[PDB]
């Protein structure tokens, strides 16, 4: 594998995942500033997600778009893996999200104008993504999202019984109800963030899993006072449970409540 | 010496017939468990994941550390070039070279 870990200058740790470390790090020759993820593979054996994480990198490593993280290569040694990241300085929306509780309307439009096209380009390589939670994007220098977790899917359509324990908050009713599922699950995604992102919460939060999973499957949620008009129809039409009445990615793109408030255009 | 052998590498088929794909990983300890398969179509030049179900069916044999691909009931649409594409057990990138397929019809 023609990448060596001396290829790098090594800096200071970004975070740390759960199977490893993310490390800044610096390609010597051209001195060009990445991001190094290690990763221990006796802690993804265990996990019984190695298989997975090999499949899932194979299919990031064809994802060329301003709005997914960049891999740019992997190595390995005995023990470890090392995939050679696109470098985000800004961090997680998660943290930019703790930090300002809700974000407004404009930043809102902009997150998901920024989603949708990922989206698109994803489904023209007729490539899905599970669940997309604030956690697994990341900023990049200008500000702009890049998803970044390679959760990519790989079957469609499919019904297969997901890991429903973990977190039921970002999962479609279909997925949940052990129903088949396809490219829809992104649009009730981008529904869920929607919200999120204009409230500080998902909007099926709920005290028990019990609750949560009732939540989801009738769709019962309300919004904050303060939610416009144009953003509740936005979501509404996203959080549909019937995933063939959940519009396409181009008619997100071309919603009214986008487009009068998104500073980034399609594509 | 490592390689992936894909067979058959050129494939003309006539609609509603079938075709199958094999992809062995030769000359290597490394293990071909979890290929993705790929498709760039006739005249296009965007390269799709092939999704599994329908039409498309796949195997994986771990004692010839070889996976298949089939697709029913062939299209016109279905022209083009198939690969395989995998990461094996090594962490090693590991890709066919190709099944140029021609439906007619
Ligand atoms: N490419 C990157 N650029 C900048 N920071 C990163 C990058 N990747 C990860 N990080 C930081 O390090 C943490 C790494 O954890 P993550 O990649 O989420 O690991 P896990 O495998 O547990 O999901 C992230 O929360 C983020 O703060």
């Amino acid at each position: 594998r023609q990448w060596a870990l001396e290829d790098f200058e090594i800096g200071r740790p970004l975070g740390k995942g759960k199977f490893g470390n993310v490390y800044l790090a610096r390609e010597k020759q051209s001195k060009f500033i990445l991001a190094l993820k290690v990763l221990f593979k006796a802690q993804l054996e265990k996990a019984g997600v190695e298989h997975q994480l090999r499949r899932e990198v194979e299919i990031q490593s064809h994802l060329r778009h301003p709005n997914i993280l960049r891999l740019y290569g992997y190595f390995h040694d005995a023990t470890r893996v090392y995939l050679i990241l696109e470098y985000a300085p800004l961090g997680t929306v998660y943290r930019e999200l703790q930090k300002l509780s809700k974000f407004d309307e404009q930043r809102t439009a902009t997150y998901i104008t920024e989603l949708a096209n990922a989206l698109s380009y994803c489904h023209s390589k007729r490539v899905i993504h599970r669940d997309i939670k604030p956690e697994n994007l990341l900023l990049g220098s200008a500000g702009e999202l890049k998803i970044a977790d390679f959760g990519w899917s790989v079957h469609a359509p499919s019904s297969r019984r997901t890991t429903l324990a973990g977190t039921l908050d970002y999962l479609p009713p279909e997925m949940i109800e052990g129903r088949m599922h396809d490219e829809k699950v992104d649009l009730w995604s981008l529904g869920v963030l929607c919200y999120e992102f204009l409230v500080g919460k998902p909007p099926f939060e709920a005290n028990t899993y019990q609750e949560t999973y009732k939540r989801i499957s009738r769709v019962e949620f309300t919004f904050p006072d303060f939610v416009t008009e144009g953003a509740r129809d936005l979501i509404s039409r996203l959080l549909k449970h019937n995933p063939s009445q959940r519009p396409m990615l181009r008619e997100v793109l071309e919603h009214p409540w986008i487009t009068a408030n998104s500073s980034k255009p399609s594509n | 010496m490592a390689r992936v052998d894909q067979t058959p590498r050129i494939a003309t088929k006539e609609t509603g017939e079938s075709l199958t794909i094999n992809c062995v990983l030769r000359d290597t300890a490394c293990a071909l468990d979890s290929t993705n398969w790929y498709r760039t179509k006739l005249g296009s030049t965007k390269e799709q994941t092939i999704s599994i179900g329908g039409r498309y069916s796949e195997t994986v044999d771990e004692g010839s550390n070889s996976a298949s691909l089939t697709i029913r009931d062939l299209r016109v649409e279905d022209s083009g070039t198939y690969k395989c594409k995998a990461i094996d057990s090594c962490w090693l990138s590991r890709e066919g070279a190709g099944t140029v397929l021609t439906v007619k019809g």
